[PDB]
């Protein structure tokens, strides 16, 4: 899961910079299961990509 | 560009969204302006002037000598945030030209000053979102399915007839209740069977004929219509509004199993 | 990579089972503890189960929990859990697995006290009902019964106090639609365990004797095209020969063992006399098809022979016919299939073959010749070719058997078997081609074991006793090897064995506990931590374990009597090893002479509660991974090696005139004698019963009792009369005595018949 | 929970250990195997009168003098 | 039953109960009519005892609410019992028939005075049908394209008007019961069959359909329509798990509601409807799965018409659906002589045995109101 914050505002001229991470992540344990499936072409050549 | 992938439309419509909050998180209008005309660039963290040719040093601050055009100005501020829905439900921005504001003959900020939209919400308790894909709705008339179960097709109702309950597919033991149209009655058994040999235990039924509708005949006015259905020997009046006859009687009856009414036209009198 | 753990369970778990987890780490020292447990899925928030488990040297770092998924714990309602999260957590790893689960726990044993009903009867029907443990289920449980258009007719529900399901006397419909009823048995509310039985109703007749019809073969060849030979004979219920009658032979062309009518027979038409219970009979079906049809030769025959045969008793009022649904003509008579054979290889080792020949109706031919030709690639596609061998079938089984000696080097074999009976051309010889792989070790690290392939199965209590040989680059590290026997899809029992000094590792010896009775496996595992990579290495064997209840319920007619007068008061003594429920029934063997082509009730019943086994074959696999998935069980495990890849196949390898009485039910408090009086009915009564205790389910030996008398009468009245009508009604009166005498029957009868 | 021998278990079998400290239980109960003498219909009078019997167990059953008692002496 | 489909209104059912500032184009109307139509929904009943899950509609606010919207809808009707958005604006036939519907909604709850609604029926009827088509629309300004909605003007807009002055009039006459509107009812119903049957454009056929389930349900030729949609509908798996119909090149992406998502919406809206009319929840269900993903995220040009089309007809499914569920204790007698056998209908005990009619009278077989269908037979054995 993402934690995201925003920049009030940016670095320029030579200011210090932001100097740490926009966004974090954390493991979670899911509570749904993925409904993503792979939706395997009907004819194309399907490279092993 | 994104297309042909699993999910491609959901991931499509997800990352226009997304576009849409990292320009308005990112955009560089939220710099402080550049010197000597720097167009401001951001790049997450950092605005970076582009310098104009002519001026020179790591952000444009020393000009050419041949520069001249001192305080030349002008470029975009952010847009406002949107207004709320007004009396159509649209929401608008405004953006202000005033970063920096245009001077000394400089250009006006470019393009549109203001943003209009029509407000928009979720209605229905989503509980995620569907992979989506390009065309897999496309078909309207599949490829008659294998029916590995070997239950029963749907029967052909008869004449008269129709199905309480069409389906595709019915259970071994699972009876269909035939019903007759508008016009009609049932007499006799109304139930198909489905045996397990995929035959229907075809009912001894057969829809009888109650009543006739009002008949189907190109008019406007030239007709009383007292009923929209008539049992058999019920007068229907096709009385023309100047007592002329455009084809058959004037006034009929459903004698039976038809009028046996005139085919070729209605009784559109000439007047 | 010295520090690895396996945790072994079972492919799937059984909703509510007793599920045995066990657990092996290597390399470790310190003695130290770790949780598995069973836990909600996908989100990890509810354990159905956990169990603490101490491992050390002193356990040889091995342990098992005990996990349960208890069904009400289970969320339920409309979608049922398919998979659960297994976990394992210790101080130095932990891991979880996403195990299937299935609610198909159970058997539901349907017994209807007869095959075959006519109208105007009930249906006295009891179900025996038991968990994947063979206890006593007590579970409330409903019948559905079906009639043979499919619909739905009733359903009653019982509770159960005993694992034997009493229910209420089904009456037949005012109207039953005719052909097979089934009923169909579930567990209420929480499990997916349905038992299926069939009967049908029909306007029968009990028959007076049986006819049976007896054909050489069921299939026709070139030796048999130009004549087939057949045996007919028939006997009294009493089991005695049909003194006399009248044969009249029927024959047909066929062409479907399923449903035809083709064309019958108009020639050759025999009409011949059964004599002291037998008549011979012959068909020169080259000449009969020549003659009668447009077809003239075998070539146009890849078809079948129908015939039926009525007999006419040759002094007497009752006849009866029978029939044979199909002979096979084809130019290839038989078929051949391998029989517990693994396709998988030890090299080095013997490898043992076993293959069976068997009819176009699946069915044994017994004693045919076949020789094996084999070829052989050892190392780096070198190829060489061995001499092929020659063998015969087993005259009862139809299984010839081969072994090879192949190379320690050998890496697969392919080889063709062929039958070789020298009478048939190679296109009509059964003939096939199969391939068998070595284990395919990683690190040329392997198990095998010594188990001869025994023919015979294990004896319930003996100490089995077998031979294990690790060998690996590394094999002074292995310093042991673990096993596990499996009864059902349950690890019943797990351990170690050490390496000797001898550098000769300890044999399994075992009793064969009584929990095995049913055909059981085993798999043998270890790793090896190699130089620095762990590999896993295992392999399985099935074995089979002969069969013998736990009750082992004895049940006689102490009065032991070739036959028993009608009416005799008998004494029926019930011993059992132990307190046993018991539930009876008694059928006239008429009645399974009535169903043209009939079945017991309850045959094949052990081969019904081994469909358990999760496993399939003799046992090995491509790899340790398919070892373990051919055996029924996954594993976790950080040795480099998961079963993921591996489908969940469903793998097929193969390895007062009563008609009904003494439908009873009672408590053995180890042994009971009950005493009854016989009906009236003059025929072998087959008299059987059931014993159900916690060791689980026994059917007792069938009782055949013969009840005959030297004199008496029977009459062919039909199943009905049309009123109104003058009938002919025939009859005759048998004489067993030494001598002629004079005989009357006096008839009686209501007014409502006059004669 | 099991129940003693002579006794079917009936409802839910289990209990928890609740994050209380305490057993959450199956509201579960325990009935007789043995069944009890069936509703005397008619105070028809079993002769081996007892206040159980095992399934299977026989019951000897009249009704009083004179009365030709309906059904079976017994049930079982 | 079969399957059973839980599509429901989010919480956002509480923004549609404040939803967007009343006033001006009447966005009033637009707020309150969504407000009627959530009343409804939540009349249906589960959204009070079950909603816990999100924050209740308190029952007083939300009856509070229906008040306002009934004063104001009433505010502007016109004094002719007509209706007009401005003031002074013509009589809008189309928007006087969303009144009918709207207040034939209400009258579940807090009826609308019938007299008003009565006038207002004789007004629109006696002003306007014509004998050829009927309803053909007066000279107002435009249609509030929000309020409204965008038909095929392009061909004999005299359809759509039909269709929905008929559903109007359909919401309104079981309040105001007519001869001779149920003649002019006839007649319009008699014109978009025939003009039906050239396939035009499918949101009209979807519509007249709509209408035609209303009306007639069995008549042959509204089922040939219907025969007609149904090949028309798009499907996403053999088996459909969705089912939905498209026009116009629709298939282009469109990442925001719009007018052709709003066409696309409706005509799949009417579809459902009718559907629902024929009670074919073999085939609603994977109409309502469809309806219930949200493609075109926020739907229609989330448009007045779609969102209350959409809603209608998650109301009746969620109705027929809890209508099917089989709860009967059929009691069957003899006519003459006692009962025979009082079979338990239910979920569970479904299928009671057959049961031989051993006596020889006449029988008949009642139930109590219960709830669902069940079907029985007697079969009569004899000889001849
Ligand atoms: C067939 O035999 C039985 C057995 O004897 C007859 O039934 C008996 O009838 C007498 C009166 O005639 C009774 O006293 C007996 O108690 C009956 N026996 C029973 C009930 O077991 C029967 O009437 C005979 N039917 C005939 C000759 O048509």
């Amino acid at each position: 899961q993402s934690k995201v914050r925003s920049v009030l505002r940016p670095s320029q001229f030579g200011g210090q910079p932001c100097t740490a991470p926009l966004v974090a992540f954390q493991p979670c344990i899911p509570s749904k299961l993925c409904k993503i499936e792979e939706a395997d072409c009907k004819n194309k050549f399907r490279c092993d990509s | 560009l994104v297309r042909n992938i699993p999910c491609a439309v959901t991931k499509r419509n997800n990352l226009r969204k997304a576009l849409q909050e990292y320009a308005a998180k990112f955009d560089p209008c939220q710099c402080a302006p550049c010197p000597n005309n720097g167009r401001p660039t951001l790049s997450g963290t950092e605005c970076l002037c582009v310098c104009q040719s002519g001026t020179y040093g790591e952000n444009c601050e020393k000009q050419s000598p041949d520069y001249k055009s001192n305080a030349v100005d002008g470029q975009w501020g952010c847009w406002s945030s949107w207004s709320t829905c007004d009396a159509t439900y649209k929401r608008s921005r405004t953006r202000e030209c005033n970063n920096p504001a245009p001077q000394r003959g400089g250009k006006r900020c470019e393009g549109e000053k203001r943003q209009e939209e029509d407000c928009t919400f979720s209605i229905m308790e989503n509980n995620g979102q569907p992979c989506i894909n390009d065309d897999e709705e496309m078909k309207e008339v599949d490829l008659p399915e294998i029916e590995a179960d070997s239950g029963c097709p749907q029967p052909v109702p008869p004449e008269n007839g129709f199905i309480r309950n069409e389906k595709q597919l019915y259970l071994v033991g699972e009876d269909v209740e035939i019903s007759c149209l508008t016009g009609f009655e049932t007499v006799g058994y109304q139930y198909f069977r489905c045996l397990p040999d995929g035959t229907w235990r075809q009912g001894d039924v057969e829809c009888q004929r109650t009543e006739c509708i009002k008949p189907v005949v190109q008019e406007v006015l030239t007709i009383t219509p007292f009923q929209r259905l008539y049992r058999i020997g019920e007068s229907i009046e096709l009385t023309c509004p100047k007592g002329f006859v455009v084809a058959g009687p004037s006034r009929y009856t459903c004698q039976g199993n038809s009028w046996t009414p005139p085919i070729s036209n209605s009784l559109t009198c000439e007047k | 990579q010295e520090q690895t753990y396996v945790i072994s369970a079972p492919k799937i778990f059984r909703v509510g089972a007793s599920e045995n987890i066990v657990i092996q780490v290597y390399g470790y020292t310190e003695a130290f503890d770790a949780t598995i447990s069973i836990k909600s899925y996908p989100d990890k928030k509810f354990s159905y189960s956990s169990g603490h488990v101490h491992l050390s040297s002193e356990n040889k770092f091995q342990n098992s929990a005990i996990l349960t998924i208890q069904p009400k714990q289970l969320p339920g309602g409309q979608n049922p859990v398919s998979y659960v999260y297994l976990e394992v957590v210790s101080k130095h790893f932990s891991k979880s697995k996403r195990m299937p689960i299935t609610y198909d726990n159970g058997f539901l044993f349907i017994h209807t006290d007869k095959p075959v009903y006519t109208p105007d009867q009930s249906v006295k029907v009891r179900v025996y009902s038991l968990n994947d443990d063979l206890k006593p289920a007590k579970r409330e449980t409903v019948l559905t019964f079906i009639d043979p258009e499919g619909s739905e007719v009733d359903m009653v529900e019982e509770i159960d106090h005993i694992g034997i399901i009493s229910f209420p006397d089904f009456k037949i419909p005012s109207n039953p639609r005719y052909g097979m009823w089934t009923i169909k048995a579930k567990y209420k509310e929480d499990f997916s365990t349905t038992g299926t039985a069939y009967f049908e109703v029909k306007e029968y007749v009990l028959p007076h004797f049986s006819v049976s019809i007896e054909p050489e073969y069921n299939f026709i060849g070139y030796k048999n095209f130009k004549n087939f030979e057949i045996t007919i004979k028939a006997r009294y219920f009493y089991n005695k020969v049909v003194t006399e009658a009248d044969v009249y032979i029927t024959f047909g062309i066929r062409e479907d063992l399923k449903d035809d009518q083709k064309e019958m027979m108009q020639t050759a038409m025999q009409n011949t006399m059964l004599i002291n219970g037998i008549a011979q009979v012959t068909f020169d079906s080259e000449t009969a098809v020549k003659e009668l049809s447009y077809y003239s030769l075998e070539d146009l025959n890849n078809k079948y022979l129908y015939i039926a045969v009525t007999v006419i008793e040759s002094t007497g009022g009752f006849s009866e016919e029978a029939e044979i649904p199909g002979i096979k003509y084809v130019l290839s008579p038989y078929k051949l299939n391998l029989v517990a054979t693994p396709l998988f290889l030890k090299p080095g080792i013997p490898y043992p073959i076993k293959v069976q020949v068997k009819d176009s109706l699946d069915q044994l031919v017994g004693g045919v010749p076949v020789t094996l030709n084999a070829q052989t690639i050892d190392v780096n596609q070198e190829t060489s070719d061995l001499d092929p061998s020659k063998s015969v079938t087993r005259v009862d089984d139809g299984v010839a058997s081969f072994v090879l000696n192949l190379p320690s080097g050998v890496t697969v074999l392919e080889f063709n078997v062929k039958t070789d009976a020298p009478d048939l051309p190679e296109e009509n010889q059964a003939r096939e081609g199969y391939r068998a792989i070595a284990y395919s070790s990683l690190s040329q690290s392997y198990l095998y074991i010594d188990w001869t392939d025994n023919h015979k199965a294990l004896l319930v209590g003996e100490h089995l006793n077998i031979i294990v040989t690790p060998k690996s680059p590394y094999i002074d590290k292995i310093t042991h090897y673990n096993y596990l026997i499996l009864s059902k899809g349950k690890i019943i029992h797990f351990g170690t064995r050490e390496k000797f000094s001898d550098a000769s590792y300890q044999s399994i010896n075992i009793p064969v506990t009584q929990n095995m009775v049913p055909s059981s496996r085993l798999l043998v595992y270890y790793i090896v931590t190699g130089e620095q990579t762990a590999e896993l290495v295992s392999d399985s064997v099935w074995l089979n374990i002969e069969e013998k209840c736990g009750n082992q319920l004895q049940v006689h007619l102490s009065p032991d009597a070739d036959a028993y007068s009608p009416g005799q008061t008998v004494s029926l003594n019930m011993a059992t090893g132990m307190d046993s429920w018991v539930a009876l029934a008694a059928v006239d063997s008429a009645v399974y002479g009535v169903q043209r082509g009939a079945k017991k009730p309850l045959e094949r019943v052990f081969q019904f509660l081994e469909k358990s086994d999760l496993g399939c074959g003799a046992g090995g696999g491509l790899n340790n991974a398919n070892v373990f998935h051919l055996a029924g069980l996954t594993f976790l495990t950080n040795a480099n090696a998961d079963d993921s890849q591996e489908n969940d196949e469903p793998c097929k390898e193969i390895l007062y005139f009563p008609e009904s009485w003494l439908w009873e039910v009672h408590l053995v408090p180890r042994r009971k004698q009950l005493q009854f009086a016989l009906p009236d009915s003059l025929t072998t009564w087959e008299i059987q019963g059931v014993g159900i205790s916690n060791t689980g389910i026994c059917v007792a030996d069938t009782v055949k009792a013969k009840v005959f008398k030297d004199v008496f009468l029977e009459m062919n009245i039909p199943y009905s009369v049309v009123r109104g009508e003058q009938i002919q009604l025939k009859g005759t009166v048998y004489n067993y005595r030494t001598s002629g005498m004079q005989f009357c029957v006096k008839m009686s009868a209501v007014e409502g018949i006059c004669t | 929970y099991t129940c003693n021998e002579g006794y079917s278990l009936i409802g839910n079998p289990v209990a928890r250990c609740g994050e209380d400290l305490r057993w959450l239980v199956g509201e579960m109960h325990c009935q007789k195997i043995a069944c009890v003498l069936p509703v005397l219909m008619d105070g028809i009078q079993s002769h081996p009168q007892k206040p159980f019997y095992t399934v299977g167990e026989k019951v000897t059953v009249s009704c009083s003098g004179g009365m030709s008692l309906e059904g079976p002496s017994a049930f079982l | 039953v079969g399957e059973i489909l839980s599509a429901v209104l989010s919480q956002e059912g509480i923004n549609i109960l404040t939803h967007l500032p009343k006033g001006s184009a009447e966005a009033e109307l637009m707020s309150v009519v969504p407000v009627f139509y959530v009343f409804h929904y939540l009349e249906t009943g589960n959204h009070w005892n079950i909603f816990h899950s999100d924050p209740l509609i308190e029952k007083q606010k939300l009856k509070k609410k229906l008040k306002e919207g009934m004063l104001s809808i009433m505010s502007y009707r016109n004094a002719d019992y007509s209706y007009s958005v401005w003031k002074g604006g013509s009589a809008s036939t189309w928007l006087t028939a969303f009144a009918l519907r709207v207040l034939g909604q209400v009258n579940k709850y807090v009826e609308q005075n019938q007299n008003s609604i009565c006038n207002s029926l004789l007004w629109l009827v006696e002003n306007y049908q014509l004998d050829n088509g009927s309803f053909k629309e007066n000279s107002q300004y435009q249609p509030i394209k929000l309020q409204g909605t965008l038909p095929v003007e392009a061909r004999e807009n005299s359809l759509y008007l039909t269709a929905f002055t008929v559903i109007g009039i359909r919401k309104a006459f079981d309040i105001c019961p007519l001869v001779k509107i149920d003649t002019a009812l006839i007649k319009a119903d008699n014109f978009l069959l025939e003009n039906t049957l050239p396939a035009q454009s499918t949101f009209t056929l979807a519509i007249s359909a709509y209408a035609l389930s209303l009306g007639d349900k069995t008549h042959p030729q509204f089922r040939s329509i219907v025969s007609a949609l149904k090949r028309e509908a798009l499907v996403k798996g053999n088996p459909p798990i969705y089912r939905f119909w498209k026009d116009n090149l629709q298939h282009k992406d469109s990442s925001v509601p719009n007018t052709g998502t709003a066409r696309m919406v409706e005509t799949t809206a009417y579809a459902l409807l009718t559907s629902l009319n024929l009670k074919d929840i073999n085939y609603v269900n994977p109409v309502i799965k469809w309806l219930s993903e949200e493609q075109r995220y926020g739907g229609g040009f989330y448009s007045t018409q779609d969102t209350i089309n959409a809603i209608e007809g998650l109301t009746e499914y969620s109705l027929l659906v809890k209508q099917l569920r089989l709860s009967m204790d059929i009691d069957v007698s003899y006519k003459h002589k006692g009962a025979l056998h009082n079979y338990k209908m239910t979920d569970k005990n479904f299928l009671g045995r057959p049961v031989e009619v051993l006596l020889n009278d006449d029988l008949i077989v009642s139930t109590g109101f219960g709830s669902g269908l069940a079907t029985v037979h007697v079969t009569t054995v004899v000889h001849k």
